[PDB]
């Protein structure tokens, strides 16, 4: 299932992933893709964080699902 | 009166919950 990451300047990313994929991967996608690391990009889906420690699927997101990225400070 | 930065769209900005938005906004206070 693939999803869509929007960016606090719009810059939409479309990132083939898995049901079982884990949070920490998906950021690494925008990380090739925007050269953005883990430790400062944040993925929040429906205004939850979430958890390196997850699946989409845990988090119920499905195809076509669009998250909002937000940079931190570091 | 919203001032966002050169690299910060409004749109996506009022899509993002509010706590991470006064997180944000402080964080352009502070150095705004």
């Amino acid at each position: 299932m693939q999803i869509f990451v929007k960016t606090l300047t719009g810059k939409t990313i479309t990132l083939e992933v898995e049901p079982s994929d884990t949070i920490e991967n998906v950021k690494a996608k925008i990380q090739d893709k925007e050269g953005i690391p883990p430790d400062q990009q944040r993925l929040i889906f429906a205004g939850k964080q979430l958890e390196d420690g997850r699946t989409l699927s845990d988090y119920n997101i499905q195809k076509e699902s669009t998250l909002h990225l937000v940079l931190r400070l570091r | 009166k919203i001032t966002f930065p050169s690299d910060i769209d409004p749109q996506v900005f009022y899509e993002l919950p509010e706590a991470v938005q006064k997180e944000l906004l402080a964080e352009w206070k502070r150095t705004g």
